[PDB]
């Protein structure tokens, strides 16, 4: 009908569930409420073997699976969205799809909190000024006014400077790449002259 | 003039999902073009053949023995 | 779904427990 | 720009999935990809089911990214039609590819329509004289009917279609449409250049007196363009039939390449393959196209289309399906061409619905069936002649062996378009000249002539001139040959005079390849 448009478009049938789960929770302003209930269910599948039996065992009947999930969620203050969600997955036997639904629910929340997780690997630990200087140039790399969070790593094989690891791309603006980008450039040119 | 015009370009990554029967399946590489020359970390080149919704089918210009999952 | 986003879900991330504890008086009577 | 604009989901060769956030386009509607190296036009083939359409690209998909915005044009591929498209070359999507400017649009018509209904069909059979002896005798073409020319890989179905362009179209009156589908670009540049020499295509200021539209989807194009350029060619021809209401000629070189191009796309459209590897929808893809090429009551389309046979196989499903759609069939054989008989028409495989004694006449029909009976009887004798020899048949048999060897050579003919590589001048044989020419061979008026007098001549007068010439050349013989070549007074110079006339060319110092590469590149 008239659902809010998702922050970024995703894969098939397990990200399609989470995109619809996101669009419903944004129409109802429960985007962090059902996100936490998803995380609560991942731990709840970890505590009990009788709850992951309703997601892997092929001999648990459909009637037992849909009655038990509705029974333990008739109460307990869960969302109207996640109560309808879990009885929908328990009818179809797709309760094992929860663990991949929620990681697509994460990156929809990440592209709505306006956020990018990264990893900065440097040579020495940073200043109160080095942290502001590379952050001021790392707004050029994220494709919005996104909030880069941070992450600080240490390696001495870099000769000062930094690299970024954006979990899908990297920027090697260290000096150690700059010296072999120098050397392979100056060796390329003297064999031209 | 090389150093006054020097920005180290952002390197787009991708994991290998699956390799064998001469074609690697590659997670990621979201802005890769159809028909693009990709470079594996073993040095072996590849061609982005099938852009799919979830992976990129890459035909491997060389031996697929040097490509692993990940 | 990738693996590096899915391997970080073995760690607990809930930080709220109005459901994980609200089934002990509901789960084992229902499966029995 | 949020709605009515979708984005590329996935690119599998020429097959692009586009995802729309709302109000998906219709099937057969054309979409436009934003920000490509050339104009990339998609055409919606399927609705995949999760707000995804599956499209076929009319150009290359190399350089497509899975986020690229695709806008909907809200209509199918629409090409310019009218008298402003005569003399121009168009591609599959209607763009001019002859560098003569933009195309004058009398209308902009969609390339997809339904076939004309049963009430609009025409039932009128008049002959089309072609000037070709084997065509006018044994399988005559219908003026307003569908003609197919079957054969594979160098038997001559392009030389035959150029001869029908030369003979039929110049004495036709109306407009022609040539639809080059999956053929050579050298071969389509040859046709465009000789149609300017012939005045069929006039350029620049006198362009409206042109009588041919060329629509080219040649064999360098991706399979989306070749699968749809036969439909662009009809839409030009359907406009002159439906709106202008006149008789047109549609020459489609290799309508098989429409079938082959749909079979490359259909591997990637997610389908179970049919027989020998073709798409499951072969007969309806071909049939939905061929049923538009008809004569209606408002106008006529005389179509001649070459049909390639793969690996010289006529039972292959793409030739075998095309056989039903044609009024006249002309099957060209490789075994006939290796005998030197040109046009290499199989006279015992070429059929027409005009070969009917109520249509062509009584004595035309009887000469034609009489020729086919002599050629069938000689075909039945081929194995016993092969292993026992000529000297073991009956005299009644070896009378028809010599008569069928005469009508085999006499069905061959020099074409006017083959003069450039054969040297023999072409021959437009009249229909009366080939009926009475072939009536004489069946009765026995020319049993005494040799066989090779019948080979590569126009009519029955020219077998008598070639026999007189053949007999004379083994009679004409001269003593001491009348050279007068030695002792020629002041015409033949010396060698060293003639060597001195040679303007000695200079050599520009060893290939010069560095000065004209380093001039312009500065990047690697
Ligand atoms: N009528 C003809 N006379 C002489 N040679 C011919 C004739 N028709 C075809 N050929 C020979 O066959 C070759 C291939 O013919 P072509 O028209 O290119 O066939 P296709 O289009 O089927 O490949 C030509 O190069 C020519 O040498
Ligand atoms: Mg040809």
């Amino acid at each position: 009908l008239k659902l809010p448009t998702a922050p970024l478009q995703l894969s098939g049938t397990s990200a399609q569930i989470a995109t619809l789960l996101w669009q419903v929770a944004a129409k109802e302003n429960q985007l962090d409420k059902v996100q936490d209930e998803l995380y609560q269910f991942i731990e709840l599948f970890k505590q009990h073997s009788e709850l992951r039996r309703l997601a892997t065992d092929p001999f648990v009947p459909t009637l037992v699976r849909t009655k038990i999930i509705s029974s333990v969620l008739k109460d307990s203050g869960a969302s109207e969205i996640t109560k309808k969600l879990f009885e929908a997955l328990a009818d179809e036997g797709a309760l094992s799809a929860l663990l991949e639904v929620t990681v697509n629910y994460e990156e929809l929340m990440l592209a709505h909190k306006k956020e990018v997780y990264c990893t900065v690997i440097t040579a020495e630990p940073l200043d109160k000024l080095e942290r502001v200087e590379l952050t001021k140039k790392a707004e050029k790399f994220v494709d919005a006014g996104f909030k880069l969070v941070m992450q600080e790593k240490i390696d001495k094989k870099l000769l000062g400077g930094f690299v970024i690891e954006f979990s899908d791309r990297r920027v090697d603006m260290s000096t150690a790449k700059k010296v072999e980008e120098f050397n392979n450039f100056v060796n390329k040119l003297v064999l031209s002259i | 003039e090389w150093e006054k015009s020097y920005q180290p370009p952002v390197i787009h990554l991708g994991r290998v999902l699956s390799v064998g029967d001469g074609i690697a399946r590659v997670y990621g590489l979201k802005s890769v073009q159809a028909g693009e020359l990709v470079c594996f970390d073993s040095g072996v080149k590849g061609m982005a053949l099938n852009l799919q919704a979830d992976h990129v089918g890459v035909v491997v210009f060389g031996n697929d023995s040097v490509i692993h999952q990940g | 779904a990738d693996a590096k986003a899915l391997d970080e879900l073995r760690k607990p991330k809930f930080s709220s427990k109005y459901l994980i504890q609200h089934v002990s008086q509901k789960l084992i009577p229902a499966v029995k | 720009p949020a709605i009515d604009a979708g984005y590329v989901s996935q690119v599998i060769g020429p097959v692009v999935d586009v995802r729309f956030d709302g109000e998906l386009p219709s099937i057969l509607s054309s979409l436009e990809v934003e920000g490509h190296s050339v104009r990339l036009v998609l055409e919606v083939a399927q609705h995949m089911g999760d707000n995804t359409v599956r499209c076929i690209a009319m150009d290359s998909t190399d350089g497509l990214v899975r986020g690229q915005k695709v806008v909907d044009t809200g209509s199918p591929i629409k090409v310019p039609v009218g008298r402003g498209t005569l003399g121009r070359i168009m591609n599959v999507i209607g763009e001019p590819v002859d560098e003569q400017g933009p195309i004058d649009a009398a209308d902009i018509w969609s390339i997809h329509r339904e076939a004309p209904e049963f009430t609009e069909q025409s039932t009128e059979q008049e002959i089309l004289v072609t000037g070709i002896k084997v065509v006018d005798l044994l399988a005559p073409y219908q003026r307003g009917g569908k003609i197919g020319l079957f054969g594979g890989a160098g038997v001559g179905k392009t030389v035959l279609i150029m001869e029908l362009i030369n003979n039929v179209a110049k004495a036709h009156g109306g407009f022609s449409v040539f639809a080059g589908v999956g053929e050579r670009t050298r071969e389509g540049n040859d046709l465009y250049r000789e149609m300017i020499e012939s005045g069929v295509i006039k350029l620049g200021a006198e362009r409206g007196n042109s009588k041919c539209t060329l629509v080219y989807g040649q064999m360098n194009e991706p399979p989306g363009a070749r699968a749809r350029v036969a439909l662009t060619g009809l839409t030009v021809a359907e406009y002159f039939r439906d709106i202008e209401g006149q008789d047109v000629l549609l020459f489609v070189d290799n309508i098989f390449r429409f079938t082959q191009a749909n079979s490359e796309v259909s591997a990637l459209l997610g389908r179970i393959p049919s027989a020998v590897g073709y798409q499951p929808t072969l007969a309806t893809d071909l049939g939905g196209l061929q049923e538009r090429i008809t004569t209606t009551t408002k106008g006529s389309i005389t179509s001649v289309q070459a049909v390639y046979v793969p690996a010289d196989d006529l039972t292959d499903p793409a030739p075998a399906t095309t056989f039903a759609h044609l009024d006249a069939t002309t099957v060209l054989s490789r075994s006939i061409a290796e005998l030197g008989i040109y046009p290499a028409v199989d006279p015992l495989d070429s059929t027409s619905r005009m070969l009917n004694p109520n249509v062509i006449g009584a004595e035309h029909y009887n000469v034609a069936r009489g020729v086919q009976k002599v050629l069938q009887d000689y075909k039945n004798l081929q194995d016993i002649i092969a292993i026992l020899g000529m000297d073991e048949l009956s005299e009644e048999d070896k009378l028809t062996v010599a008569r069928a060897r005469k009508i085999q050579r006499f069905l061959s003919q020099p074409f006017q378009v083959a003069e450039v590589f054969t040297g023999t001048p072409g021959k437009y044989v009249d229909l009366a000249d080939t009926i009475s020419g072939f009536q004489g061979v069946l009765t026995g008026k020319y049993d005494d002539l040799p066989e090779m007098a019948f080979y590569m001549v126009g009519d029955i007068k020219e077998v008598k001139e070639k026999a007189d010439k053949m007999a004379k050349d083994i009679a004409s013989r001269k003593e001491a040959d009348n050279k007068k070549v030695s002792e020629e007074l002041k015409d033949i110079p010396s060698l060293d005079k003639l060597v001195s006339e040679i303007k000695e060319v200079v050599i520009e110092e060893d290939d010069g390849l560095e000065e004209d590469f380093k001039a312009e590149a500065l990047s690697s």
